[PDB]
């Protein structure tokens, strides 16, 4: 009769208010994907600011990071969930150039050219860190290792006009930050044509203007949207 | 490892096989004998279409 | 007078046909409903509304050289140009500083625009246009003083334009000039943003590696071309007597109508659009 | 040494297989008459989802069914009047999967943090939780109020026990990720289409491998068995099904076409076992026939991927979504 009807269309009205409230909540937040080679600094770079997921805000804005660490496969499956985030951070060891682990920087070469051309993610932009600055200054300092030795084409490199190197940075410290960046941005340029970018970043361990990077580098993201959406970019 | 994989063939190696003609023919024959109770193959009258 | 209306004919058309595609693409399929096309639905209507019950009788009434619908159809339809042409550009006016607010704070976007808000917004500039056109002109507050002004009033065939120096200008400044400087400043804003984000590109991966303005021009020079020079006139018959003759005035106010023909032609170049287009 | 011999022994299996295909399927079904021209149209069109969906079952009744989400939510529906019943919310926002009990008391439910949870719905709040898989979930199936069989993405398949929570039984012998599975009608028997390109029938009383099939040339997206219990299909993303059948150990046909490119997400069959649904990644459902491999229909009524399908247990219905966050009951 209708006295069943009447509870179910209360149920259903409930569930509707609730739905209807989450969504607002669902809407204003913003997620991120961290993913980076072994032993590049993923746990040391989150902690400072199956899954594992943190919630931080700033300027009273939300964000969401993940952390898949659970599936260690060489294959990745589950990348296709992925397809509708805010970005993707990349973190990367730019001084392991001399470690076998083809050493580790071809490997780590390798994962961002195959993330960068993928079906899925094929509008998702990249926020990519290039780790442990310091241990490659010493590296560099020292006359121990070449990266011409692993890195034929090093040889023929210079060092780009227009470069910020900061007073305590060396002639060559600038030189080799300035090859693995462009190495890492010939790679990200060819591909795509205006649909995704990539944001590259010189970091270390004891800085903690990162937080600020990631907030400036998704409103840019935001912002090229909504600019391209409209064709006025 | 491969000692394993030696006896799975070996155990997978002797099974009885029939003839692909009577699978055929046991599918044919079911497929022949519920076709009357498909309310997909031919459409339902609207009466009994709950959904409708 | 041949030609007249064969080429009379062909602008009711246009104009119908692309409404109706406007209107029954989006409100046939759910993936174009937005909170943006909410806006370009009530322009839509506007510029149907105008293109059914003003041109025709308009039309007409040029080719007849006589009124032969009484006293009170001229009214109720002198009401309609104004009540049709005050919504439509007003909605204009609410798609522009819905563009800057999306494109200047992206993050509070999503919480500042919402379907009441929206709702809200469309009911209030109606009722604004409303409130311009059907509420002088009915209570007859609009007509002049002249002698001419007064034959004209009491001859039922003739259905003349005439009004006093407050009207126009309360009219035209409602209407046009207030909406005019605010999507100047908007479209300046959104030029200067889409430069910076293009130098910023350029500096970044420049080593490695004109749409703005041609779309800025186009948005902004079809509307300034079809309504400035009318409302510049219709202040320069009143502060200045025997200066602009009637058949200037038509010619003016005409071409201002054919703009609400090329609106679909504007807002509606997208290949979601195109796509429901071409399944119809 | 071994190598020699594991290679000679599967060049014994393959001789012994191509001996007993005295005739061919297609052959046979010749003069049987075509089922011809079949069009369904929508009827209802359920609401209420924030994001894409991945899973969904039905229920025994033929009414109630279940539906999860990416935005952390598990919904339960009544197809007839349009109603939603329950919204539970879930603890991890990534759920690739969902199964509802044969009694209706439960419901299971799985994704990216390698647990497997129970909720009660004739209490709803969770009721157990099972852990020891290194992988994602990707399928799991009721066999009955106490047992549940799920399958991983470390090429293992297990059996739990609900009121303990302990693995009573674990499968082993696949290479690759194990992406479905689906149980026989009487419950004593499971196949699995594995990412290395092979399927395996398991036997759940003992816990061995029985047969194996290496038909397909890539990912396995999806299985069913025939009504009867004797055959079963798969679904590959290079845009090709097979039929298999168990007592002769082989491949029977092929449905593939020239016009399709995309791969495959989810097959089911119907009642009488002679049509058979598959979705694809174009957006759209396609129907072929069991006996003829010829398409005799189209279900293009989604704006995106379609990422799963059902038939009722009384078959008046189909199920489908898609990652448009809609469902759609077609008859
Ligand atoms: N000296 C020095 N060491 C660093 C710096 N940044 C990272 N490290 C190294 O990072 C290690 C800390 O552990 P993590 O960085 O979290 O490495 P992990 O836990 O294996 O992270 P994943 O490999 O991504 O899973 C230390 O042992 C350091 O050797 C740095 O700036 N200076
Ligand atoms: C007869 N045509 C009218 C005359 C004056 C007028 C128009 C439109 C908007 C206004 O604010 C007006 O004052 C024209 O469409």
């Amino acid at each position: 009769q209708r006295n069943e009807e009447k509870a179910q269309r209360e149920a259903n009205k409930k569930i509707e208010k609730q739905l209807q409230k989450d969504k607002q909540v669902y809407r204003a937040t913003h997620r991120l994907l961290l993913l980076g080679a072994g032993e590049s600094g993923k746990s040391t770079i989150v902690k400072q600011m199956g899954i594992f997921e943190t919630k931080f805000q700033v300027d009273k804005v939300n964000f969401h990071m993940f952390d898949v660490g659970g599936q260690r496969d060489e294959r990745r499956k589950w990348i296709q969930c992925f397809n509708d985030v805010t970005a993707i951070i990349f973190v990367v060891a730019s001084s392991s150039y001399n470690m076998v682990i083809t050493n580790r920087l071809q490997e780590a070469l390798n994962l961002f050219k195959s993330i960068w051309n993928n079906r899925w993610l094929r509008t998702i932009s990249v926020i990519l860190f290039l780790n442990k600055q310091d241990l490659l200054a010493e590296k560099v300092l020292a006359g121990k290792s070449k990266i011409e030795d692993y890195f034929p084409e090093f040889a023929r490199y210079t060092t780009p006009e227009d470069a910020t190197p900061e007073p305590g940075e060396d002639p060559r410290v600038t030189r080799a930050k300035y090859f693995i960046r462009d190495e890492f941005l010939r790679i990200s340029t060819a591909s795509g044509d205006g649909r995704h970018y990539c944001y590259p970043h010189f970091t270390c361990a004891v800085d903690t203007e990162n937080i600020r990077r990631v907030f400036n580098d998704c409103r840019d993201i935001i912002q090229r949207m909504h600019l391209r959406q409209y064709e006025l970019l | 490892q491969a000692r394993k994989l030696v006896e799975q063939l070996k155990m997978e190696a002797n099974i009885d096989r029939i003839k692909v003609s009577k699978a055929a023919a046991d599918l044919m024959a079911y497929c022949e004998a519920h076709a009357k109770e498909d309310p997909l193959l031919t459409p339902v009258p609207a009466s009994e279409n709950p959904f409708r | 007078v041949v030609g007249m209306g064969i080429v009379m004919s062909l602008i009711v058309l246009a104009i119908v046909f692309g409404n109706v595609l406007v209107i029954t693409a989006i409100a046939k399929f759910e993936r174009l409903q937005t909170v943006t096309n909410y806006f370009i639905t009530s322009l839509a209507c506007a510029d149907l509304v105008m293109g059914l019950a003003v041109v025709p009788f308009g039309a007409a009434h040029i080719l007849t050289k006589t009124w032969t619908f009484g006293n009170f159809w001229c009214e109720f339809w002198t009401s309609i140009d104004v009540l049709c042409v005050t919504a439509s550009i007003e909605t204009l006016c609410v798609i522009a500083v819905d563009r800057y607010f999306a494109i200047t704070s992206p993050f509070k976007y999503q919480s500042l625009l919402t379907k009441n808000k929206a709702r809200v917004i469309i009911l209030m500039v109606w009722i604004v246009s409303g409130l311009t056109s059907f509420l002088p002109i009915q209570m007859h507050w609009y007509r002049a003083t002249h002698q001419e002004a007064i034959n004209c009033y009491a001859e039922e065939t003739c259905c003349d334009f005439f009004t006093n120096q407050a009207y126009a200008i309360a009219s035209s400044i409602v209407s046009f000039y207030v909406p005019l400087v605010i999507m100047v400043f908007v479209y300046s804003r959104v030029f200067q943003e889409a430069k910076r984000q293009l130098q910023k590109i350029d500096k970044s991966e420049g080593r490695f590696h004109h749409k703005a303005l041609k779309t800025l021009g186009i948005i902004m020079g079809t509307f300034t071309l079809c309504w400035l020079p009318f409302f510049i006139v219709n202040i320069v018959h009143v502060i200045q007597d025997n200066l602009i003759r009637k058949e200037v005035y038509i010619l003016l106010n005409w071409i201002g109508y054919v703009n609400s023909g090329f609106n679909p032609l504007i807002y509606c170049r997208s290949p979601d659009f195109r796509i429901a287009f071409q399944e119809l | 040494q071994l190598r020699q011999e594991a290679e000679q022994l599967k060049n014994q299996i393959r001789d012994a297989r191509k001996a007993c295909a005295d005739a061919t399927l297609s052959q046979i079904t010749n003069n049987i008459d075509p089922v011809g021209r079949i069009q369904m149209r929508t009827r209802r069109t359920l609401r209420g989802h924030l994001a894409k969906i991945y899973a969904m079952h039905w229920g025994t009744d033929s009414r109630l069914l279940v539906s999860a989400s990416q935005d952390g939510k598990l919904i339960i529906w009544d197809s007839y009047t349009t109603n939603k019943v329950h919204a539970i919310p879930l603890r991890s926002s990534w759920v690739m999967t969902c199964a509802y009990a044969p009694s209706g008391n439960y419901v299971a439910c799985g994704g990216l943090d390698n647990i497997c949870s129970i909720y009660n719905l004739k209490t709803v709040r969770v009721s157990r939780e099972l852990a020891g898989h290194t992988g994602y979930l990707s399928c799991c199936r009721f066999l009955d109020d106490n047992q549940i069989v799920t399958s991983s993405g470390d090429t293992t398949c297990a059996l739990w026990d609900i009121e303990t929570g302990q693995q009573t039984t674990t499968f082993t012998g696949h290479t690759g990720d194990v992406m479905s599975l689906s149980l026989a009608p009487d419950t004593r028997l499971f196949v699995s289409g594995a990412c290395d390109a092979s399927a395996k029938l398991w036997d759940v009383r003992e816990g061995m491998c029985r047969q194996t099939f290496t038909g397909h040339e890539s990912d396995i997206n999806a299985i069913c068995f025939f009504p009867n219990g004797n055959a079963f299909a798969t679904g590959s993303d290079d845009a090709t099904c097979r039929l298999f059948d168990l007592r002769a150990d082989q491949e029977l046909m092929t449905y593939s076409h020239d016009n399709i490119i995309c791969g495959i997400t989810s097959v089911s069959f119907s009642k009488s076992g002679r049509l058979l649904l598959a979705g694809y990644d174009d957006f759209n459902c396609n129907v072929w026939d069991a006996l003829k491999a010829d398409r005799a229909g189209v279900l293009a009524g989604h704006d995106n991927r379609v990422s799963c399908l059902g038939v009722t247990d009384d078959g008046m219905a189909v199920a489908t979504g898609s990652w448009d966050s809609f469902l759609k009951i077609w008859n």
